[PDB]
């Protein structure tokens, strides 16, 4: 439904390279024709996401290969193990809601 | 309109007129370049400024000298079409004017026997071509323009991660454009220090030191003073009303006996009214006050002569004391708070441990080496030659132009090396900004980057390797003698050449050309990288450099970048964008004279913008003058705001400037999301030529500019009417007007036919022009490989209709009809280079002739006469090119095979077949072939007889140049001898070699003929010299590498096919790999019954965000509706104005556009040409943002007698039934680009391995096997997979004796690993016993 | 060994030297100055700075980033010391789990198989006969067809028709596994039983392509062999896509439809106001293709069908409730596809 | 052998010479870089076959 | 590939992994600084057995 | 190493007195040697190239790792090595007791060591002529279509 969003109804607000919210957001959808300021606003983002995904892969593939090197000596010995102890379960709830 | 531009009119649907035309594409490259070659006096740019800045080198060893006059150019070895075949770099030869000078020690400079050299060789440069490429060992290469900081003073903040609570410093940088670097910063103890060079911590003082200045004159510079005052006994000061304010005094404030203010009392601002106006100069000051305070200069008795204080010392109870008791009159302090003013010099003098300015000297001499004690005279040696010395420092053209506009100066010119006061200067507004006052500068603002494009590094590469000579020149001035030993032999060529040479073909900055279409060529030469030496690397300077800055907006592209690592780092260039005076990117603005716009254009540069505010370019004008609205949209110093009309000083150009080349081609760019614009801009280079290039029905308006600005189309100089067309030459005669006296009026042009490229693609000149047909100047008369009639043609379009299938377009997926196969429209050809190279072993020289032992007569077949294959002979994946023969020796048979000898009978005796086979798969046929041989020359008969057919070639295309130019330049004579004396009847009769005899009266006429006569002979000599030295090249001893005999390149085309794997893609980022080719049967049909081309799946359009291949499939239906209906006419045969009628009617469509043709006033013949080229659909140009809206479209669907909705009702082929919902359907542009399945397709079994590690290795015959990574070993640990990986890590991997064992089971029917010690794990052992560690295999 | 330090000549004719044998030469060197120079005169300043450089030798042999640093007798680099061939991101040690290269591997861009099983491939034809090569040997000399290994060499190279008879022969019953760059989690790598197709093109099944991080745009993946039974059955046993239809992280199935299949299956079952037949009472599921096919009625209104549903039995399986259901004419389709219980 | 694959290489081994260390390759990273099968799934079965017979013999 | 070979040295020479790799090896064994062994060995001054 | 000295001296010299490069055919003329003998020099004054030299990065690699080994024999060729002793020891076979006898000592099949002429008529019983007869007489039978098929298949290489 967020991509239904920009093409017909509005695009909706953009970032700023400090971090911050422009002012004024992109008014016009993908149907009609987009200002040059509108799409030189939009291209921020578009270069910051993929950005943020050309490393994502190499920090993730890090943090894959960091819980392995601790955790894959650790192999099935045997069929039961002789203690009646573990950890108490209760469904998460956070304020209301479950 | 042009002749070339009336045989296809492209309708546009712009609504802003063009004001500035689109500009010369490659304008970076070949203006840059020609400042490098340029003979400048005084404008130090390019070689006169790296010969003048070493130049002239002196000695006083031996008092002696070298001087420079002037250098040579010219005279290349290879034309740019003979360096590509022969493979020769090119280059031309550089000489320069040099001569040796003797000094006799009598007079101040006496000269004695002075010896001057013409001519010195100096290697040789290589040469831009006429595009903007360079020629390297025989490929085309291009130089990438770098990005770096500009040079002069950089200010930064850096309030990260700091100390512990974060407090915020700022550092002062001064960056040279050859020298070392200048670091001023403040450390956590609010001190200031200096790093020279990017090291160690000096104090901030030493600096000052080694400039010859003491400690009294160091706080003389910065800081405020106070002056006390010993008068009788009582101790004093001299009162600043601005001093005392806020802060509160423990002491009474009085002045001759009246207190204002007392003890315990604060000062706020009414008592800075009553102490200014009573006159008051002196207050009483008690000991407490001025003990802790900073002295400023040195105090001694006068009575004894002994140092009491020096400069910069804490005072106390017992030291003020004594200044009272030596009989001092006059105390001097310093004024430093916490807020404005602050002890930053002053407490770092107490850190600072060196004394004098020897003692400074030294320390320096130490931080940058640290290794031998030095002496006074190797001190201050170095610390002159660091930021003093001309050959050693340098702040350029551009440095001190920026390095005064920050620092505020009143002149921008200036010398290279940095004098005191500019030093002292950095240091003083560093200081500013700490205090409150002060700003700073952006590092990733425009205003403050540079751009080195190709002359200006190609001049700091050309500087150091006179550096390299200069140390061999100097030295050997006072080492031998000044009689013999004179001009030539002092320098050598050697370490000039070398150092150029490692900069054209081996810097990352000097790649390949992306040659797969005319708009990768373009991109590439325009591609700006900050990537280059003295910029920054992959993981450096964060993110922040890789993020969209506001000052990009119309000189550098925020959609076209490569979406890998690099991602900010390497930009493409904007369309109107160019490179200033000083290097800085600027872009032009229309001119406001506050109210009425001008058509003024101005550039500006990334700091100008900052001051005015620009309109945009969506704004609606009124008549041609004043704005519409009152409130317009603008941006003005960075933010963008509604602005009056009276505030709006500029005004962009056109709505093309924020875009560049790259991506302005995509046609709804508007509706298209800014990731997929990315992506999309990226597909349109890798584009690969089909066969026949046929226009886009849904262009811009670009196209047209960039099959021009490329250089691979064949483009009018002159122009006038054609007088012979072929398949290789276009010959053209001057329309009088552009010619002038002297030579004769026919321009050749020769055509480039059948070419391999760099990404082994064919570069192809196909002509355009008919027989008699008049063109001008920038008319174009041949088409390049991705280029229609003067516009750009990069993959064809077909019929697209967005429809799921049974699974065939499952994720990005899309089908094609067997129509596609069928007629040649996506069929590529390749042109591939393979090299046969016989060389010379210690066993014995390698020979290429047609006698192999192993195979004949089967292979043999299709090679000729002893040597290599016939020219044109079709060569499938297997057959033999050339026959290689290679002396192994000693061949010792085993004894079965010493059996199978005697049996059958065989000869195998030194000789081995090591022969240039075709790479196994599948091939097409030989082009042409071309043989390389020693300087001992050694002709092979093949060899001999090419070169028969290289000089009876070369000796045609001379011939028949010249035979056309001279018929051109005596019916040029015939001209003049008709006016004047009509001879109509009588000249023709008379033989044309007596026509240079006759003329007319001497008169201004026969100095006319006397010009065309002198010409003649200069076509007749200079056809002996371009024969003369043809004839030398092709019988020229071809030098090559050491060990080689004969290298022998035959040259194939393969003619291969689209099929499933090929990685299709459209314009807009929506790229596939295609399914399966579905015959014409089954595939969707119209109602008429029209069948569907290819079948793309809707699915990919909502969640990608890309509207803009929709719009174009809706246009695409739209601009064949106007086709159709023009088919549908001129075969049943119309009259020509009721066709005239219904084509302008098309070009005006929608009440209002912009684009105005011509009113049917075009003449029959040329309405009947244009509806031939419009018959295949209507060009329909749409602009980059003010394009086609979306009711215009609509409007020209009911032209052509289509829906509006652009859904039509489709039949299933296999069925027969109806689909129960229309499917919108038209014509998209798509792109078979690079990379296809026939060349990421690879497989192996078992072949060669790596010498060091044995594991599988790729070369010949089969292909290099897959590599399993760690990740794909987890898989298998996770997985109860065991075997599997044992198979991958020994019998697959490096175990030798594993491999071969279950091979030989494989065949047997076993299925058994039987593994043992993997080579990977016994180099390993052997490597740890070899460093002096004990490590053992220990059994059960 | 001289093997592992090798001074092997080249495809030019110029040698190629280890950086090792280079700092070999200046250990022994010095060792033997110092051999001859404590019997020809030994003066202690030389003496003690022969064994200074000597004990240097050694440093930079066995770790030259350490005590200085050595620069090559010809090119201006740091020389790879004993230490050096261990580590260093790629070396010895390093290399034994992620600079593997492998035997029997392939590599092609991927493409749809509708057409295909959830335990198919479609692997190209000429992929295939280059990767089982020596399976086509060991298979045409037991048929009788070849008499020696060269001469089912020759039949292989010249594409012969009986050989491509042979070659769907060894592939029948044989796992192959497919790998695809990068592997997050184990589902990276899975068995299939490949159908011979014509083409450069690996077609793979589009429900396992969501274990994958997969897409059809230009996408490539590696083809791997198991070469023994022990291999052929933990492929087939384990790794095989049917065996691994659930996912290892979380207790929901990985292969789940997507895309196509998902718009299928939603138009089929959803219900118009008044579509083209409606209020009929419609025996068995079989009449409900009967309509739609042919063109009586649409898939969609709420039109009454017969159906016969099996619910779970206490011990299974013998209920069997028969009753009439308010349904779609596309539903009806669709429980023919469901399985009785 | 399982710390100098992803650790510091010359730290372990030098660690390993001076203390003297044996390793019985039981971990699967261990048994992957010799060259054996993986105690782990398939040769889990095969590895309790050598492991029981080091007490007798 | 298997076999090697020895160089008999006339004076002995240290071992640098156990040497300058910290916390020294040698170092820790004697109780002694890497500034006193590297002195003493580097030919500088001598040292009491 | 005196002579390698003198190239260098003379290559300064020759390179920009003439304009281009110095030719063997050139070069030699000055130094009084015949060009077998300086083209011959230049390829021994060339330095051995280091093994681990970088080119073009990027996904690291060095010049060591390109290189591959001669002196491996192919697994296909040694499956034919296997197969073609045990399909001679087949056709061994056939032949008549004492055929196969003078062929495995002639030849040194499956012997250690390569036996003459005169060393198996002494060692056989019949004489030195006969010799000559029985070894052509064991090949026109192994030489025949319809028994040797298997060992013209190995004629290929
Ligand atoms: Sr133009
Ligand atoms: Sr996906
Ligand atoms: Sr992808
Ligand atoms: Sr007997």
């Amino acid at each position: 439904a967020a991509q239904i969003r920009q093409l017909a109804g509005m695009r909706g607000l953009m970032a700023k390279p400090d971090g911050s919210i422009i002012e004024t957001p992109i008014t016009a959808n993908f149907r009609e024709g987009l200002n040059v300021l509108q799409y030189f606003i939009s291209t921020h983002g578009a270069r910051k996401g993929l950005a943020d995904t050309a490393l994502k892969t190499a920090n993730s593939g890090y943090l894959t290969r960091r819980l392995v090197d601790v955790a894959q000596d650790l192999v099935v010995t045997e069929d039961d193990c002789g203690t009646h102890e573990g950890i108490m379960m209760t469904p998460v709830i956070e304020g209301g809601d479950v | 309109y042009s002749y070339t531009e009336k045989k296809r009119i492209r309708k546009d649907f712009g609504k802003r007129p063009q004001v500035l035309d689109v500009p010369y594409l490659l304008s970076i490259q070949l203006d840059s370049f020609q400042k490098f070659i340029e003979q400048d006096p005084e404008g130090q740019y390019g070689l006169e400024a790296a010969f003048r800045s070493v130049f002239p080198i002196q000695s006083y060893s031996g008092n002696s000298e070298l001087q420079y006059v002037s250098y040579r150019l010219g005279e290349p070895v290879f034309d740019v079409q003979e360096c590509q075949i022969r493979g020769v770099t090119y280059s031309a030869p550089l000489r320069v004017k040099l001569r040796l000078v003797i000094y006799e020690r009598e007079a101040p400079e006496g000269t004695v026997k002075d010896i001057k050299e013409q001519e010195v060789y100096m290697g040789e440069i290589p040469l831009m071509t006429d595009n903007g490429t360079f020629v390297i060992n025989g490929t085309e290469r291009v130089i990438v323009s770098q990005l770096h900081r500009s040079p002069g003073v950089f200010f930064d903040s850096d309030k990260g991660k700091t100390h512990s609570s974060g407090k915020v410093l700022y550092n002062a940088r001064i960056i040279p454009y050859r020298g070392s670097w200048l670091d001023f910063e403040f450390d956590p103890k609010d001190n200031l220090f200096v790093r020279i060079d990017r090291r160690r911590k000096l104090p901030a003082t030493i600096i000052l030191r080694a400039l010859n200045y003491t400690t009294e004159q160091i706080l003389d510079l910065f800081f405020e003073k106070v002056i006390f005052e010993i008068r009788d006994n009582k101790l004093q000061m001299e009162l600043v009303p601005e001093r005392l304010r806020g802060e509160t005094a423990s002491f009474d404030i009085e002045a001759n006996g009246k207190v204002y203010v007392e003890k315990g009392r604060r000062i706020t601002a009414r008592h800075i009214r009553q102490l200014e106006k009573d006159d008051v100069k002196l207050i009483e000051v008690p000991v407490e006050y001025i003990a802790g305070k900073v002295v400023a200069k040195d105090y001694i008795d006068e009575s004894t002569g002994e140092l009491i204080c020096a400069a910069n010392m804490e005072l106390s109870l017992d030291l003020l004391a004594k200044l009272s008791q030596s009989g001092h009159k006059r105390i001097e302090t310093l004024f430093t708070n916490d807020l404005d003013h602050g002890p930053y010099i002053s407490e770092t003098l107490r850190v600072d441990p060196t004394n004098d300015r020897l003692s400074a000297l030294v320390e320096i001499y130490r931080m940058m080496r640290p290794g031998e004690p030095p002496t006074r005279e190797a001190a201050e040696s170095l610390f002159e030659n660091l930021f003093f010395s001309e050959d050693r420092y340098d702040l350029s053209a551009v440095g001190r132009m920026k390095f005064n506009r920050s620092l505020l100066r009143e002149e921008i010119e200036g010398s290279g090396i940095l004098s005191k006061d500019d030093i002292i200067d950095v240091m003083k507004k560093l200081i500013d900004i700490r205090n409150g006052k002060g700003e700073v500068d952006d590092i990733d603002h425009l205003g403050n980057r540079r751009i080195r494009s190709v002359g200006e590094m190609a001049e700091n590469q050309f500087r150091v390797g006179l550096v390299r000579v200069e140390r061999a020149v100097k030295e050997r001035l006072s080492l031998g003698d000044l009689d013999t030993l004179m001009p030539q032999d002092m320098i050598n060529a050697k370490p000039i050449s070398a150092a150029v040479k490692e900069f054209f073909g081996s810097s990352q900055l000097s790649q390949f050309m992306d040659q797969n279409n005319p708009l990768s060529e373009i991109t590439h030469k325009r591609r700006i990288s900050a990537l280059g030496p003295g910029g920054l690397t992959r993981e450096r300077a964060g993110f922040e450099v890789r993020d969209v800055h506001p000052t990009h907006y119309g000189r550098v592209c925020p959609i076209e970048t490569p979406e890998g690592p690099n991602i900010g780092l390497i930009n493409s260039l904007s369309v109107y964008a160019q490179t200033n005076e000083y290097g800085f990117l600027e872009t032009p603005y229309r001119k406001v004279t506050d109210g009425v716009v001008t058509d003024e254009i101005h550039y500006l540069s990334a700091i100008e913008e900052g001051n005015y505010v620009i309109a945009q370019a969506n704004s609606n004008l009124d008549e041609e003058g004043h704005f519409v609205e009152d409130l317009v949209t603008c941006r003005s110093k960075g933010e963008s705001s509604l602005f009056s009309r009276d505030q709006v000083d500029y005004m962009d150009v056109s709505t093309q400037q924020v875009v560049s080349v790259g991506a302005s081609l995509i046609p709804f760019l508007e509706h298209d999301d800014a990731n997929r614009a990315l992506m999309g801009a990226n597909m349109q280079r890798q584009a690969v030529p089909t066969l026949r290039a046929d226009k886009p029905l849904v262009g811009t308006g670009m196209e047209r500019a960039v099959a021009v600005d490329s250089g691979v189309t064949a483009v009018a100089k002159r122009g006038g009417v054609v007088q012979y067309v072929d398949a290789s030459r276009i010959v053209i005669k001057v329309n009088e007007d552009e010619m002038y006296p002297g030579e004769a009026g026919i321009d050749i042009y020769n055509l480039t036919k059948y070419t391999r490229s760099n990404q082994n693609t064919c570069i192809n000149q196909m002509p355009c022009v008919s027989l008699g047909e008049p063109v001008e100047r920038g008319d174009v008369l041949a088409d390049g490989p991705s280029t229609d009639l003067g516009e750009l043609a990069l993959g064809q379009n077909m019929r697209v209709a967005f429809m799921p299938w049974n699974g065939y377009n499952f994720e990005d997926s899309i089908l094609v009809s067997e129509r596609v196969v069928q007629e040649d429209r996506f069929t590529t050809i390749h042109i591939q280079e393979l090299a046969c190279v016989s060389r010379d072993t210690k066993l014995g020289p390698e020979e290429i002739t047609a006698d192999i032992p192993n195979v004949g007569e089967a292979a043999l077949s299709k090679l000729d006469e002893s040597g290599i294959v016939y020219i044109g002979a079709e060569v499938t994946g297997g057959d033999i090119l050339v026959g290689k023969v290679t002396p192994k020796g000693e061949t010792q048979l085993t004894p079965e095979e010493k059996l199978l000898r005697a049996i059958f009978g065989e000869k195998a005796s030194d000789v081995k077949d090591s022969s240039l086979r075709v790479p196994n798969g599948v091939s097409g046929t030989v082009i042409d072939v071309q043989v390389f041989t020693r300087d001992g020359v050694e002709k092979d008969k093949r060899a001999l007889e090419i070169e028969e057919m290289q000089l009876k070639q070369a000796k045609k295309d001379l011939s028949e140049e010249l035979q056309i130019l001279e018929a051109g330049l005596f019916s040029r004579i015939r001209a003049v001898l008709v006016a004047g004396g009509v001879e109509a009847e009588k000249l023709d009769k008379l033989p044309r070699d007596r026509w240079l005899e006759l003329g007319l009266t001497d008169e201004e006429k026969q100095n006319q003929l006397e010009q065309l006569a002198e010409q003649y002979d200069e076509l007749k000599h200079e056809f002996e010299k371009k024969l003369e030295a043809k004839r030398r090249k092709i019988t020229q001893g071809d030098d090559l590498a050491p060990g080689v005999l004969k290298i022998v390149k035959v040259y194939l085309a393969v003619k291969r096919r689209i099929q499933p794997g090929d990685k299709m893609a459209g314009r807009h980022g929506n790229k596939g790999v295609i399914s399966k080719i579905n015959p014409i049967e089954d595939m969707p049909y119209d109602e008429n019954g029209t069948p569907v081309d290819i079948v793309l799946n809707p699915l990919g359009v909502p969640s990608r965000m890309n509207i803009g291949q929709i719009l174009e499939t809706h246009l695409g239906m739209a601009a064949k509706g106007i086709g159709d209906k023009i088919n549908a006419m001129l075969k049943q045969q119309q009259e020509v104005a009721k066709l005239r009628e219904f084509i302008q009617r098309a070009y005006d469509l929608g009440a209002d556009v912009r684009q105005k043709v011509d009113l049917s006033t075009f003449s029959d013949e040329e309405v009947m040409r244009l509806a031939e080229n419009l018959r295949k659909g209507m060009p329909i140009a749409t602009p980059v943002f003010d394009g086609a809206k979306e009711a215009e479209i609509k409007e020209l669907l009911k032209l052509g007698d289509l829906p509006t909705s652009g859904q039509i009702r489709l039949y299933d082929g296999r069925t027969g039934e109806q689909f129960e919902r229309p499917v919108t359907v038209g014509y998209m542009y798509m792109l078979k680009l690079n990379h296809l399945v026939d060349d990421k397709m690879h497989a192996r079994s078992t072949g060669s391995y790596s010498l060091v590690t044995q594991q599988p290795l790729g070369g010949k015959a089969q292909f290099g096997g897959q590599r399993f990574g760690e990740m794909e070993v987890w898989a298998l640990e996770a997985y109860g997979a065991a075997y599997t990986l044992q198979e991958m890590l020994t019998v697959k991997s490096d175990d030798v004796n594993g491999r071969t064992k279950m091979y030989k089971n494989i065949v047997d029917g076993n299925h058994q690993m039987e593994p043992g010690m993997p080579e990977s794990f016994n180099v390993l052992l052997k490597e740890i016993r070899s460093l002096g560690i004990n490590i053992e295999l220990e059994d059960e | 060994p001289p093997d592992l330090r090798p001074l092997v000549p080249l495809d030019g004719g110029r040698f190629a030297t280890s950086d090792l044998n280079d700092l070999y030469r200046r250990v022994i060197n010095r060792n033997n100055r110092l051999k001859r120079l404590l019997d020809l005169a030994a003066p202690d300043i030389i003496v003690r700075n022969e064994k200074r450089m000597l004990q240097e030798a050694v440093d930079a042999l066995l770790d030259n980033g350490r005590r200085g640093r050595a620069i090559t007798g010809s090119n201006k680099r740091p020389l790879k010391s004993l230490a050096d061939m261990i580590k260093g991101k790629q070396g010895r040690f390093r290399q034994n789990l992620l600079g593997k290269r492998v035997d029997y591997s392939g590599r092609s861009v991927i493409t749809v198989g509708p057409y295909l099983r959830l335990h198919q491939c479609g692997l190209p034809k000429k992929m295939a006969l280059e990767l089982f090569k020596p399976f086509i040997y060991g298979k045409l000399e037991l048929r009788g067809l070849a008499t020696t290994i060269k001469a089912a060499k020759k039949m292989v190279e010249r594409e012969e028709a009986v050989v491509w008879d042979i070659l769907d022969e060894v592939i029948r019953e044989h796992p192959v596994l497919l790998n695809r760059a990068p592997t997050l989690h184990r589902l990276g790598i899975q068995a299939f039983e490949p159908v011979l197709i014509e083409g450069k093109a690996i077609q793979l099944h589009p429900l396992v392509c969501a274990a994958y991080n997969a897409d059809f745009d230009g996408d490539q993946m590696a083809v791997h062999v198991p070469l023994t039974l022990e291999a052929q059955l933990e492929a087939r046993a384990l790794m095989m896509s049917t065996n691994n239809i659930l996912s290892p992280a979380n207790g929901e199935p990985i292969i789940v439809p997507s895309q196509d299949v998902v718009l299928g299956l939603y138009y089929m079952t959803r219900d118009c106001v008044n579509a083209k037949g409606e209020g009929m009472v419609l025996t068995g599921p079989k009449e409900a293709e009967r309509l739609y096919r042919s063109g009586l009625a649409s898939l969609h209104a709420r039109v009454k069908v017969r159906i016969t549903e099996y619910e779970k039995d206490a011990n299974g399986e013998l209920v069997a409730k028969t009753s009439l259901k308010d349904t779609t004419v596309g539903r009806a389709i669709l429980w023919m596809i469901v399985p009785k219980g | 052998i399982s710390a100098a694959s992803f650790q510091e290489t010359t730290r372990v081994l030098t660690e390993a010479a001076v203390a003297g260390k044996r390793d019985e390759l039981r971990g699967l990273k261990e048994n992957v870089i010799v060259g054996r099968l993986i105690p782990a799934g398939t040769g889990y079965a095969y590895h309790q076959d050598r492991m029981r017979r080091r007490a007798a013999g | 590939r298997e076999r090697m070979g020895h160089i008999e040295l006339a004076s002995p020479t240290a071992h640098i992994w156990f040497l300058k790799s910290l916390p020294s090896r040698i170092g820790l064994l004697l109780d002694m600084p890497l500034r006193d062994i590297e002195r003493v060995l580097y030919f500088e001054s001598y040292v009491v057995i | 190493i005196e002579t390698i000295n003198k190239l260098n001296r003379i290559s300064r010299q020759m390179l920009q007195e003439m304009g281009r490069e110095p030719t063997p055919e050139e070069l030699a003329e000055r130094m009084l040697m015949p060009e077998d003998k300086i083209r011959k020099v230049l390829k021994i004054a060339k330095e051995p190239i280091s093994m681990e030299t970088p080119i073009g990065d990027d996904e690291d690699s060095h010049l060591g790792d390109f290189i591959e080994d001669t002196t491996l024999e192919l697994p296909l060729d040694s499956a034919t090595t296997e197969s073609l002793r045990a399909a001679t020891h087949d056709v061994l076979a056939g032949l008549t007791a004492r055929e196969a006898k003078v062929l495995r000592m002639r030849f040194g099949i499956d012997m250690n060591t390569d036996y003459t002429l005169e060393e198996v008529g002494k060692q056989f019983d019949v004489t030195r002529e006969r010799i000559r007869q029985i070894e052509a007489k064991a090949l026109r039978k192994l030489r025949h279509p319809s028994r040797s098929e298997v060992l013209r298949s190995f004629l290929d290489d």
